[PDB]
């Protein structure tokens, strides 16, 4: 079905013990396909998806060049940030950055997205019309003016809309076998006493690609997403995803839980059932 | 494939 | 300064059967700040040979990792993930549970 992709940029800031920390990543949905780490020896973009390593010396050349300019860039905001926010010289800060471009079904440019945080929070970011700035406090703001007296909007508008959209569809078709795939979810129930009285109920969904998915639990057919304990998606390391839904329930009672599963990979949702 | 910014 | 706690979860990559070559995973999410420490141990003992994922993030910020190694599943040996953090006030162990 639909597209993304993103680069996700962290710079944190080690005082005293040298320059900043900073780690690079690219991912077209949820494959990861090149990176960055400022400690490692090689100082190059790498490549982390077999379909990226077909790219020719230029890009590699130019990703690595562009992201030393990405570094840089970050290295300077820590310390305007330090500024900005009258922090002292001591403590470690991090700057996050987000950006990239997602496409439909047939490709075609849906929506562009650029934000920044500052120690885990929203910062500053690209409203959807990709004209107009979100600054989320009085630090922000001096960003946004700054922003806005240099058309930053204007230049991030013309790549996510055009070079995001073109290395996206490149991407895709490059690496069609991992990325235009869906793995369904191979899908069951655990069931193990938790004393003579109580049951554990978990909800499995395996093997599957893309790492979207709903697992929920129904009593009678009414949500218990209150009684649900519902881990994070877990990558299975090999390209496929993982993930679980737990309910504890009174012995006896199995045979009123459902486990309701839907994801892109499945022709229909299932329903899983205990009779 | 990158981005031409500081804050 | 936000903080957010490591979710830990220790898992193997295929169903778990004693004497079939497999990957121990643990996968630390949703964290602030970066900085923590990862490590699988097997009866104890922290295994050398451990590789990690590139540090990412999810939209709300808090950044994840997966850290493993190939390993053999058998009868007595026991794995576990020992995860310390800004957010932790000492090491916290998991440890693998096959039966889930």
């Amino acid at each position: 079905g639909s597209h993304s992709m993103r680069y996700f940029f962290t710079s944190v800031s080690r005082p005293g013990r040298g320059e900043p920390r900073f780690i690079a990543v690219g991912y077209v949905d949820d494959t990861q396909f090149v990176r960055f780490d400022s400690d490692a020896a090689s100082q190059r973009m790498e490549p982390r998806a077999p379909w990226i390593e077909q790219e020719g010396p230029e890009y590699w050349d130019g990703e690595t060049r562009k992201v030393k300019a990405h570094s840089q860039t970050h290295r300077v905001d820590l310390g305007t940030l330090r500024g900005y926010y009258n922090q002292s010289e001591a403590g470690s800060h991090t700057v996050q950055r987000m950006y990239g471009c997602d496409v439909g079904s047939d490709w075609r440019f849906l929506r562009g997205y650029h934000q920044y945080a500052y120690d885990g929070k929203d910062y500053i970011a690209l409203k959807e019309d990709l004209r107009s700035w979100t600054a989320a406090d009085m630090a922000a703001q001096t960003t946004k003016h700054k922003w806005e007296a240099a058309h930053v909007a204007e230049q991030l508008r013309a790549y996510l809309e055009g070079t995001c959209v073109e290395w996206l569809r490149r991407y895709l078709e490059n690496g069609k076998e991992t990325l235009q795939r869906t793995d369904a979810p191979k899908t069951h129930m655990t069931h193990h006493a938790v004393s003579d009285h109580e049951a554990t109920l978990r909800c499995w969904a395996l093997s599957f690609y893309p790492a979207e998915i709903t697992l929920t639990w129904q009593r009678d057919g009414e949500d218990q997403t209150q009684d649900t304990e519902l881990v994070e998606t877990r990558p299975a390391g090999d390209g496929t995803f993982q993930k679980w839904a737990a309910v504890v329930v009174p012995s006896g009672q199995e045979q009123r839980y459902t486990c309701h599963v839907q994801h892109e990979g499945l022709p229909k949702p299932l329903t899983l059932r205990w009779e | 494939x990158l981005a031409x910014l500081t804050v | 300064m936000i903080q957010r706690t490591p979710k830990i979860q220790v898992y193997s990559r295929h169903p778990a059967e004693n004497g079939k070559s497999n990957f121990l995973n643990c996968y630390v999410s949703g964290f602030h700040p970066s900085d923590i420490e990862v490590d699988l141990l097997k009866n104890g003992e922290r295994i050398e040979k451990v590789e990690h994922s590139d540090l990412s993030f999810s939209k709300d910020w808090s950044f994840y990792l997966l850290y493993y190694t190939e390993f053999t599943p058998t009868e007595k040996d026991e794995y576990a993930c020992r995860v310390n953090h800004v957010t932790l006030s000492q090491p916290k162990i998991v440890k693998w549970d096959r039966d889930m």
